[PDB]
């Protein structure tokens, strides 16, 4: 029983309150300095030259911000895609002017989550028990690998990645519709069918399993009563809920395996959101929605407008106004 | 008594491949109106007089354009009954004059109704409680607040939704560039139900399917479980323990679980309702006025808020003349808001 | 009907290539048919680039991926890139196709008539997944086999005419590599930059002389690491890491396509020199650069000056300095400014854009090369309408950059979906819990509780 | 700002190794059904 | 079961597809014959490619009057020449 | 509204003659603009010099005058600035260029009058939006 031997005992055991793992040891550092220098950069951070151009935006909550209005700014177009550690700095009021934080916590964050997708996989082999619940994760960890890094990727800048902030969520998203026309793409309209289709399933099997659990309680006490942690026996009546649900719409559109219904919750979300993630990755590398303006002509050449024209329209209104100051030259080609 | 009543109850209450009921006197006429005037309209029907859109594959508009649209602005909120005095029993003008859009909408609503009475009666019937149709609720409050309600606070029909695919993106891009509807926390909260339920989903149906019980010898698990069968198919120890170990707390009593399941979208879909409501009145959460005022005196403060509004202002501006052609905007190009070079 | 269904194999017909992992013979079939189906592609789609082809169109105007592969390697084209022979094309295309039959005619053959198993017809090429001996002579087999491929590239280079050179003085043109680099210095040297702005880790190799001699290092090291793992058998540390089992191997691999399929992705978004951009169109950053280019000329001839010139934010409007001193394009272009292209290094002084250059030695071909690339700029739409998305239909163009990019990067994400799943299922099948778990044995019964 | 670096390096190096020597150190073993894994 | 004959059972039987190898078809032309004929313009008002405007007008035939929204488009439509 | 014989009827020259073209030269000259021209002049702009539109009161300001046939054929033989002062064949696509503008190897005369055709009919269709920009998209 070596030092080394006892550490890895301790690191990989199945009793500690939270499990750590070899994940952990990674997931541990990285998540703690990207959640305090987010919290302290959302408090008390100065104003951000986000676009390059020398008009600093303030994102913090003493400058100025509000919970709503606050982010932490991404950094300088100046810095495109360059490395901006704090060791890159002349010192930290010019690392702070420059966005230096944005990055910090991103990559940190990045790294962290990337490992507790892994920490997942780790303690299932530890539990003994099937191994891919990191597979449903890795739909929610990459979105964040498309806002936060591809898309920089791709239009060269970190500037353009996704803000820390609440507002600053729904300017990337304007933007990205006067750029991309994403509401036109069908990555993101797969995407809107796995969050819509999820949610719908949620309540859908939420409201079956209730409709039919067991009577085990009397009226004044709650039904969860009737339910006891570690049980052997089913606590409702899937034969009920089938029967109810298959009558509802017609036998066969219902399903009475719960493991195949399960396993179907599961992947429409998780496939519908892969899809919504690798919209925002593709776009990075500007394959945008369908383009239909003036597609319908009449026989003299006319335009004839669709909804696409109309759509064209607000999206000229975006791309016109955003980012006022930054452009010199008449093409926005990133 | 066996009167006639109760002869046509035992026909409408057989079970059948597709069961009927009382119920189905409403869904099945409501519901099939709808859905064929929908069809009948993206395939044939124009929408040059209303809007000057063209919108049917007639025209040559693809799967994603085709829309029924909303009538004309000068219709107010006229029921447009075929037999009314604007279409005056001539099915032609009627098309013309947007008379399917409100054919399709009131004949889904009241198809919505008799869903959920549907739900209501096979559930009777087969002694389920009623939670389904309770949950179903929640698609009703949108479809109302969206498609009735915020359109019977503005001008006219007009201004609701059009049901089509890029119609329907036009909506959401109106409603940011004129109402904020981003910053309403009524949205956010909606926002917050439809991620949440969709996690939910996406997390229980994994976590079920990843600790199973080997109840069975194949490689492909489904065959090993039996709808009869009084065991759990899956360990809610295992899972208990791997959740509480992975990120802190975890579920322990699955009857909470299923609840919280049927609550969190449903909560979400209602608060997002009203919001629209308060849309309907243009009662809109545009601004954070300490902001406006902070930046109407020092043209140095900038945030994320105020870069949102120049965004708005572009989108009211640039698309009004076109979304709005009764209105007749002739806003020479010296008057439309740019940056620099675009 | 050896293991084809799912009462025998125990994997359903959704799962059925399962079945075959203790079929070494019919798992040969599989491999060879489907090799068989990429080389008939690439033969198919190399003639249908043919046929549609217009010589006196850009190749990035006509939706070409393959033809630019195939003139990068020097075959087809003369200076400027421009097309001499299609015959080339035709060759490659055809001999492609031809041998597909091949390959189809062996993968159909062990998939359906020949045996089964190998392991009773020859201890050759039989193979134990467990045999950890047995499955390194096989990878020592492939990397002999890829370490020659990887000396082709190098002989088509230094002995069969040479490799378009986009940099080569003049405008282009094919040039022989008579020096390759070999200073290990340089060779590994890529291997240790940054991934970031300025620095871009491997993709920044920017001269034929680097892209050649890495190869020959790259050829050695995969003969000689062949030869190495025929001789020896996996060590104890490797033991005691590993799964050592059919799907084990395979996820290792599609982690490792994964990880190559997203190094593609950035080498054909940024690179200009083994993705030259008279084949591939201009990169992204190619475009926005050659944008401010356009405007500073344009605006120059009409009298500005443009390097005093201060554009609205106080900022210069047409040069400004990076952040480190160098002059840079300005405009939203700042980010751009690591570019290097062969049609802007001449305006470039020790200190970045020189202005004596850019006032009195821009030709006209700067200029015009300029203007072409901003307009092909690779944007555009999903069906094909090129231009920034609020552009009208009239333009059919997508950047074959953009198609390469997207694609592959779609690729290599499901890649490493397939890694998880398959690294995942392989730990649980060794360790013998990927079915589910034991009720009278069930793990967490027998650990204490948390709380 | 130099001082800064070195640490920076140090404790990243150090974690990474953690990381590397961790999963070297026998892991398909630590798993409650079947240790002989080798 | 309900009672109705199986879908599987209808589908591969041959007097199935006797009746439907006719109806099928059958109904497929009638819906192309409905445009083909351009009866389809008619029955639902849609305009022609050379009827959405006059030959030198370039504004949209919008309806303004809620009472006289059937004559205004009448009056549109007279307009065409 | 159709595609008429008047829409068709443009100047063939300054003196005042007009040429009828066919829907064929027309469509022809849309086709083969897209192909050698739309990448810079899309909708009748310009996109490398936005100073410079193709709507015809601009072409009948230069110098010579290019509201024509004639015109504008010979602009596409030999380019010069709105002024006429200069030969602008080195960086703008034309015939006497065509070595370093390879796509226009492949035009004939013929292919020169529908392109030109196409340019003085489009606005005609569509007014402003020729040559007007985002704006009237
Ligand atoms: C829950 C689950 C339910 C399930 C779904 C059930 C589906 C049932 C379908 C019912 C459909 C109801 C249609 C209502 C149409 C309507 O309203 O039509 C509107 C008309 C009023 O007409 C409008 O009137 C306006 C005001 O005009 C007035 O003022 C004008 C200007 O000064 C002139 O003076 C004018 O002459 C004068 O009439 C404008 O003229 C408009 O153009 C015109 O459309 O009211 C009327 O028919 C009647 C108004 C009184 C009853 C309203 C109660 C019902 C609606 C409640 C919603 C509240 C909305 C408020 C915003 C929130
Ligand atoms: C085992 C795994 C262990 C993990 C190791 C972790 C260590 C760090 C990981 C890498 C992090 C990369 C971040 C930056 C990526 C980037 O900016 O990439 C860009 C670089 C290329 O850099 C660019 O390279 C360019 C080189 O071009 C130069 O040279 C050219 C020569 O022709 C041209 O002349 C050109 O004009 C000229 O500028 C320039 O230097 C640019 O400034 C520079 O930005 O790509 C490259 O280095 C190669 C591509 C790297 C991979 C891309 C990451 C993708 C990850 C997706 C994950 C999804 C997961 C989903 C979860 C579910
Ligand atoms: C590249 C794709 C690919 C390849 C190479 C294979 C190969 C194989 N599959 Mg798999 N499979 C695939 C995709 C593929 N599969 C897909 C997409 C699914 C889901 C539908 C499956 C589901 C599946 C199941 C459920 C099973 C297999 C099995 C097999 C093996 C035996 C098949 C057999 O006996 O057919 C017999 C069928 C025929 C003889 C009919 C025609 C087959 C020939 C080969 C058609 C070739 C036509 C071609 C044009 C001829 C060219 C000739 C020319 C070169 C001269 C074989 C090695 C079986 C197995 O594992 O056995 C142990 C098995 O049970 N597969
Ligand atoms: C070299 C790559 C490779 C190889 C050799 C394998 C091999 C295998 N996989 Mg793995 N897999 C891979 C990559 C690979 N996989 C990748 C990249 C993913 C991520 C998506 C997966 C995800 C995956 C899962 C979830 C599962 C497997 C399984 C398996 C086993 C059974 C496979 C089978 O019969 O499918 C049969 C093939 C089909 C049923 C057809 C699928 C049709 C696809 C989805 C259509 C894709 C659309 C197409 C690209 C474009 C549209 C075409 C349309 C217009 C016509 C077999 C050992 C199974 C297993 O674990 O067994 C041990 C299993 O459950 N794989
Ligand atoms: C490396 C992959 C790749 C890339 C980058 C290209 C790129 C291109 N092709 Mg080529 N091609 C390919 C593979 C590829 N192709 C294959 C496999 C075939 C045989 C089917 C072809 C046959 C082909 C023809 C016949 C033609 C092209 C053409 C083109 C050009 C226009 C493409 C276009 O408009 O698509 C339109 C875009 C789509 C159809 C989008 C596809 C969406 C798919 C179905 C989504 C799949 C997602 C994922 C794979 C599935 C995951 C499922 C999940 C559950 C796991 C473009 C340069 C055209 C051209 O210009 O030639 C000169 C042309 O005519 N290609
Ligand atoms: C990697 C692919 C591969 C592998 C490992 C095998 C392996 C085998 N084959 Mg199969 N086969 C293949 C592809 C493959 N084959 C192809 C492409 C075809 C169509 C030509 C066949 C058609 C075929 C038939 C008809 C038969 C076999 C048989 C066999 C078995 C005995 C072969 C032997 O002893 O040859 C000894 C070795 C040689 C004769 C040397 C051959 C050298 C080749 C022909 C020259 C090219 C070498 C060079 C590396 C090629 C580069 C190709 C690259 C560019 C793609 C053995 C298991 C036999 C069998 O199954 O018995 C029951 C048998 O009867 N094969
Ligand atoms: C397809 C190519 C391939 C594959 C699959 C293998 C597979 C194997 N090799 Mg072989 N090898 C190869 C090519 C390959 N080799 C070549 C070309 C050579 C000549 C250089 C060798 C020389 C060689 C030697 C001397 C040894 C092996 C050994 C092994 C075994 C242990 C592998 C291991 O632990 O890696 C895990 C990798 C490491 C432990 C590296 C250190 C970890 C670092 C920190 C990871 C860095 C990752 C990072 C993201 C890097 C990004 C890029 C980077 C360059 C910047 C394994 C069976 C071992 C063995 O058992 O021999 C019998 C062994 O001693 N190989
Ligand atoms: C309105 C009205 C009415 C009614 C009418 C109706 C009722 C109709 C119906 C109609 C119908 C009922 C129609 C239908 C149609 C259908 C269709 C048109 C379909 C199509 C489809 C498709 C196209 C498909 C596609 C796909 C998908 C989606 C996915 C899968 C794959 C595929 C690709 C296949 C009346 C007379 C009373 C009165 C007057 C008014
Ligand atoms: C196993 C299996 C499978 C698969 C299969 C495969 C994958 C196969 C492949 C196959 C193949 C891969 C085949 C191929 C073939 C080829 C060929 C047969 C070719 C021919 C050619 C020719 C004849 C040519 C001609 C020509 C010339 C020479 C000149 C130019 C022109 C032309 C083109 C005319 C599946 C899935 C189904 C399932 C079952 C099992
Ligand atoms: C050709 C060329 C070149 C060169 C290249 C080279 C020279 C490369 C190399 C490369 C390399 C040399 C690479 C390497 C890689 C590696 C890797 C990728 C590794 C991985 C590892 C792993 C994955 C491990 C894992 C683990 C851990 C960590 C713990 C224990 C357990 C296990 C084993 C699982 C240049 C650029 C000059 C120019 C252009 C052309
Ligand atoms: C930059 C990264 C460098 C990576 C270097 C790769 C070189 C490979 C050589 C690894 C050295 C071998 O040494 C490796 O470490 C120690 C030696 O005390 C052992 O360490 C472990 O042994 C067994 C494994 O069964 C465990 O139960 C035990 O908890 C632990 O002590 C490893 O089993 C041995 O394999
Ligand atoms: C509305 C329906 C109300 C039921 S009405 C009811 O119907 C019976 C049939 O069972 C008759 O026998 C009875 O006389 C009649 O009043
Ligand atoms: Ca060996
Ligand atoms: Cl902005
Ligand atoms: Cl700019
Ligand atoms: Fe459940």
């Amino acid at each position: 029983a070596n030092l080394w031997e006892r550490f890895c005992n301790w690191v990989t055991s199945t009793d500690n309150r939270l499990y750590v793992g070899w994940f952990g040891v990674i997931m541990i550092p990285t998540l703690l300095a990207a959640t305090i220098c987010f919290v302290i950069a959302f408090i008390a951070a100065p104003p951000v030259d986000i676009d390059g151009i020398r008009e600093p935006v303030s994102g913090s909550l003493l400058y100025g911000n509000n919970i709503i209005t606050g982010a932490v700014v991404p950094s300088s177009n100046a810095i495109g895609l360059h490395f901006y550690p704090i060791w890159e700095a002349a010192s930290l009021d010019e690392w702070l002017y420059n966005g230096g934080p944005y990055q910090l916590i991103i990559f940190h964050f990045l790294l962290g989550a990337s490992c507790y997708m892994g920490r997942q996989w780790e303690l299932s082999y530890r539990l003994g028990m099937r191994p891919w619940i990191c597979v449903a994760y890795s739909a929610p960890l990459a979105s964040a690998f498309a806002v936060f890094l591809i898309y920089p990727i791709g239009q060269g800048s970190f500037s353009d990645g996704m803000p820390l902030g609440i507002s600053g969520t729904f300017n990337f998203m304007i933007v990205f519709q006067a750029e991309h026309n994403i509401l036109m793409h069908p990555f993101h309209q797969l995407g809107v069918a796995g969050v819509f289709g999820g949610a719908l399933f949620c309540a859908m099997h939420g409201s079956l399993v209730t409709s039919s659990l067991i009577r085990e309680t009397t009226e004044t006490e709650s039904a969860n009563y009737g339910y006891k942690f570690g049980q052997e026996e089913e606590t409702y009546n899937i034969v009920a809920a089938h029967g109810y649900f298959g009558r509802l719409i017609f036998q066969y559109a219902s399903f009475n395996n719960s493991r195949s219904l399960h396993f179907f919750l599961a992947a429409w979300p998780v496939v519908g959101v892969w899809f919504a993630a690798l919209g925002i990755s593709t776009m990075a590398f500007n394959l945008n929605g369908f383009n239909f303006n003036h597609s319908v002509i009449d026989a003299k050449g006319n335009v004839i407008n669709t909804w696409a024209d109309i759509i064209n329209r607000a999206n000229l209104g975006m791309e016109v106004m955003h980012e006022r100051n930054a452009h010199n030259f008449p093409l926005d080609l990133a | 008594e066996r009167g006639w009543f109760d002869i046509l109850d035992d026909w409408l209450k057989r079970d059948r491949f597709v069961f009927v009921g009382w119920s189905g006197i409403l869904l099945f006429p409501c519901a099939y109106l709808a859905l064929g005037g929908w069809l009948t309209g993206t395939t044939f029907v124009t929408s040059w007089y209303t809007h000057g859109l063209a919108s049917s594959y007639l025209e040559g508009c693809n799967f994603l354009t085709v829309a029924v649209s909303t009538p004309a602005n000068s219709m107010g909120h006229s029921l447009l009954l075929l037999w009314g005095p604007e279409a005056q029993g001539d099915f032609t003008r009627w098309c013309q004059l947007g008379g399917l859009w409100t054919f399709i909408a009131l004949h889904g609503a009241f198809g919505l109704i008799g869903f959920m009475l549907r739900q209501f009666e096979i559930a009777r019937l087969v002694g389920v409680r009623p939670y389904n149709a309770i949950a179903f609720s929640a698609p009703i409050a949108v479809f109302v607040s969206v498609f009735l309600i915020y359109p019977l606070g503005q001008s006219s029909w007009f201004f609701a939704p059009s049901f089509g695919v890029a119609a329907i993106f036009r909506f959401l891009l109106f409603f940011q560039g004129f109402h904020n509807w981003t910053l309403n926390p009524f949205h956010m909260m909606g926002v917050a139900g439809v991620l949440g339920g969709a996690l939910l989903c996406a997390i229980h149906g994994a976590t079920v399917e990843n600790t199973l019980f080997q109840d069975g010898e194949g490689a492909s698990t489904f065959r090993a479980f039996n709808p009869t069968q009084a065991e759990e198919t899956y360990s809610m120890v295992t899972a208990n323990r791997f959740w509480s170990q992975i990120f802190g707390i975890a579920f322990s009593n699955k009857r909470w679980l299923h609840f919280f399941m049927l609550f969190v979208p449903v909560t979400g879909l209602w608060m997002s309702a009203i919001g629209v409501v308060g849309l309907a009145l243009n009662l809109r959460s545009y601004d954070f006025i300490s902001q406006e005022i902070r930046a109407a005196e020092d043209p140095e403060f900038e945030t994320f808020y105020t870069k949102n509004l120049l965004l708005n202002e572009g989108i009211r501006a640039w698309m009004a003349p076109q979304d709005q052609p009764h209105e007749n905007f002739v806003f020479p190009e010296e008057v439309l808001p740019r940056g620099n070079a675009l | 009907a050896t293991n084809r269904d799912q009462e025998s194999s125990g994997f359903a017909w959704w799962a059925g290539n399962a079945r075959l992992i203790n079929l070494s013979g019919k798992l040969l079939g599989a491999h060879v048919a489907h090799a068989g189906l990429i080389v008939f592609w690439a033969g198919a789609m190399t003639l249908f680039e043919l046929a549609h082809f217009i010589p006196e169109k850009p190749m990035y105007e006509q939706g070409l991926i393959l033809i630019p592969h195939i003139a990068t390697l020097g075959w087809g084209v003369g200076p400027g890139g421009e097309v001499v022979d299609t015959f080339p094309f035709f060759v490659v295309g055809v001999v492609h196709l031809i041998s597909s039959a091949v390959l189809g005619f062996g993968g159909v053959y062990h998939a359906i008539r020949g045996p089964e198993t190998l392991e009773e017809y020859s201890s050759f090429f039989g193979y134990d997944w467990k045999d950890k001996n047995k499955m390194t002579t096989i990878l020592g087999f492939h990397l002999i086999v890829l370490g020659i491929g990887a000396l082709l590239l190098v002989a088509k280079a230094m002995f069969f005419g040479g490799l378009y050179d986009t940099w080569a003085p003049g405008g282009g043109d094919v040039r022989v590599i008579t020096n390759p680099t070999l200073d290990p210095r340089v060779i590994f040297g890529y291997l240790l930059k940054s991934p970031f702005g300025g620095e871009g880790w491997i993709v920044s190799v920017n001269n034929l002389e680097d892209v050649v001699g890495g190869h020959i290092w790259i050829g050695l090291i995969c003969i000689a690491g062949g030869i190495w793992h025929i001789l020896t058998t996996p060590f104890g540390w490797a033991r005691r890491a590993f799964i050592w089992s059919g799907e084990a191997y395979l996820s290792y691999s599609l982690g490792a396509l994964s990880m190559m399929g997203f190094i593609a992705t950035c080498f054909v978004w940024f690179n200009n020199t083994v993705y030259p951009s008279e084949f591939y169109g201009p990169t992204g950053p190619e475009a926005s650069q050659a944008q401010a280019m356009t405007f500073l000329i344009r605006d120059q001839k009409l009298g500005a000056n443009v390097g005093s010139a201060q554009g609205p934010t106080g900022l210069g409007k047409y040069l400004m300095r990076s952040p480190t001193g160098e002059i840079i394009f300005g405009g939203e272009t700042m980010r751009f400014w690591d570019f290097r292209g062969p049609w802007l290094e001449p305006l470039r002084g020790p200190n970045g854009l020189d202005l004596n250059k850019i006032k009195n030695d821009i030709q006209p071909w700067q200029e015009r090369r300029a203007a072409e690339y901003m307009t092909h700029a690779p944007l555009g739409s999903l069906n094909s309408v090129g231009g920034v998305a609020t552009e009208i239909n009239s333009v059919n163009f997508v950047s074959p950059r953009s198609w390469l990019a997207t694609s592959h990067f779609v690729l290599a994400f499901f890649f490493l979906v397939g890694h998880l799943w398959h690294a995942g299922r392989a730990r649980a099948a060794a360790a013998g819990f990927e079915k589910g778990i034991d009720r009278e044995s069930e793990p967490v019964l027998s650990m204490p509780s948390l709380d | 700002m130099e001082t800064l670096k070195i640490t920076v390096y140090i404790v990243v190096t150090f974690f990474v190794l953690l990381f590397v020597f961790g999963f070297l150190s026998g892991d398909p073993a630590r798993n409650p059904k079947r240790k002989d894994l080798e | 079961t309900t009672g109705e004959r199986p879908f599987s059972d209808i589908i591969t039987s041959v007097r199935y597809w006797v009746i439907h190898s006719i109806t099928i078809p059958a109904l497929f032309i009638a819906g192309w014959l409905f445009v083909s004929t351009g009866l389809a313009y008619d029955v639902f008002g849609t305009p022609r490619p050379d009827s959405y405007y006059a030959q030198e007008q370039r504004s949209i035939p919008l309806v303004t009057d809620r009472f006289e929204a059937k004559q205004q488009v009448e009056t549109f439509l007279e307009q065409l020449k | 509204a159709e595609l008429t014989p008047e829409v068709l009827t443009v100047p063939l020259n300054s003196e005042g003659k007009t040429i009828t073209l066919t829907e064929k030269q027309y469509l022809e000259g849309k086709r083969l603009f897209q192909y050698a021209c739309a990448s810079c002049h899309v909708g009748g702009i310009t996109k490398t010099n936005p100073s410079l539109d193709l709507r015809t009161e601009t072409l009948a300001l230069a110098t010579p005058p290019r509201d024509n046939i004639e015109g504008l054929v010979d602009y596409m033989k030999n380019p010069t600035t709105y002024d006429g002062e200069q030969e602008i064949a080195e960086v703008h696509p034309s015939l006497r260029s065509a070595d370093i503008f390879p796509k226009m190897r492949n035009l004939t005369e013929k292919d020169l009058v529908a392109i030109a055709g196409h340019i003085l009919v489009e606005p005609k269709i569509l007014g402003d939006k020729w040559g007007g920009g985002k704006v009237y998209y």
